[PDB]
């Protein structure tokens, strides 16, 4: 089980910072309220900040796929940041997860099968649950 | 929800590039695979026992086409989605007892499938307009519950 979500993540390019950046761009454009968490970011289309943040998000999720047996432990610091410090409303994690699925499907539809879609949705929801906890 | 003239023209142009049969089957099939409780509503459709069975089920595909045809009606009445979907809202509430949260899920699966189908053409801008469309349809369908 933990190998297969791990396999699927790589096969749809989940490692790629550029896809993290595109997911953020999609989220900011479709759901403008999410921008209020990033007032320090230049939002100009080719934003260096969005590119760098896309890599942070992709890298964190890629690390997490190696730790499906204990996500709360793997994501401890990130949970503190998002839940305690930033107080991100849980609705926003559902928006970013959806935009990540949209992005991965966009570039690698052949690898983004219904089964892979289901697995990755569960993975991203699981990460979201941990990040929304205290 | 309000779409501008340019947003409307854009969603119209893009929908025209879409294979509706493929997108309908893909959308309803993925709904049933990704959110398996939704299978409860479709018992009469037969074998849904695996992802491959769901995606190969002809009744799922035919039903998906009917759902896409309803989105098509919506695109022609974006200024009055509530009126357009009034009978369908009654059906899903009073007869089928579908919790309205599932209307949002189906809309977002449709967005994932349009992305899957269209690739680069389904831009972040295109997606923004389509999110307004599927939100509008979900809201219109949820109205009898209110
Ligand atoms: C699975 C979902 C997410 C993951 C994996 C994730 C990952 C990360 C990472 C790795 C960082 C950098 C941490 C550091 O530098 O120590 C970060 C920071 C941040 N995240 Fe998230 N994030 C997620 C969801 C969200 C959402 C939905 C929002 C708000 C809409 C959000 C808002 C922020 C903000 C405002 C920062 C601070 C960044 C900065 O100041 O440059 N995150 N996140
Ligand atoms: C945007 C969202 C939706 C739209 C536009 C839509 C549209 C439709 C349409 C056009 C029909 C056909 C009615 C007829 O042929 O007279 C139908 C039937 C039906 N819908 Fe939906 N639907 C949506 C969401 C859902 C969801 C989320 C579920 C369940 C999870 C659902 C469950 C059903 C069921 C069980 C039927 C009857 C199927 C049969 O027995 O043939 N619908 N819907």
């Amino acid at each position: 089980d933990k190998a297969n979500v791990k396999a699927a993540w790589g096969k749809v390019g989940g490692h790629a910072g550029e896809y993290g950046a595109e997911a953020l761009d999609r989220m900011f454009l479709s759901f403008p309220t999410t921008k209020t968490y990033f007032p320090h970011f230049d939002m100009s289309h080719g934003s260096a900040q969005v590119k760098a943040h896309g890599k942070k998000v992709a890298d964190a999720l890629t690390q997490a796929v190696d730790h499906l047996d204990d996500l709360p432990g793997a994501l401890s610091a990130l949970s503190d940041l998002h839940a305690h410090k930033l107080r991100v409303d849980p609705v926003n994690f559902k928006l970013l997860a959806h935009c990540l699925l949209v992005t991965l499907a966009n570039h690698h539809p052949n690898e983004f099968t219904p089964a892979v879609h289901a697995s990755l949705d569960k993975f991203l929801a699981s990460v979201s649950t941990v990040l929304t906890s205290k | 929800v309000h779409l501008s003239g340019e947003e409307k023209a854009a969603v119209t142009a893009l929908w025209g590039k879409v294979n509706v049969d493929e997108v309908g089957g893909e959308t309803l099939g993925r709904l049933l695979v990704v959110y398996p409780w939704t299978q409860r509503f479709f018992e009469t459709f037969g074998d849904l026992s695996s992802a491959s069975a769901v995606m190969g089920n002809a009744k799922v595909k035919a039903h998906g086409k009917k759902v896409m045809n309803a989105f098509s009606e919506g695109l022609h009445h974006l200024d009055n989605l509530k009126g357009t979907f009034a009978k369908l809202s009654e059906l899903h509430c009073d007869k089928l007892h579908v919790d309205p949260e599932n209307f949002k899920l189906l809309g977002n699966v449709l967005v994932v499938v349009l992305s899957h189908h269209l690739g680069g053409e389904f831009t972040p801008q295109a997606q923004a307009a389509w999110q307004k469309v599927v939100s509008g349809v979900a809201n219109a369908l949820a109205h009898k519950y209110h």
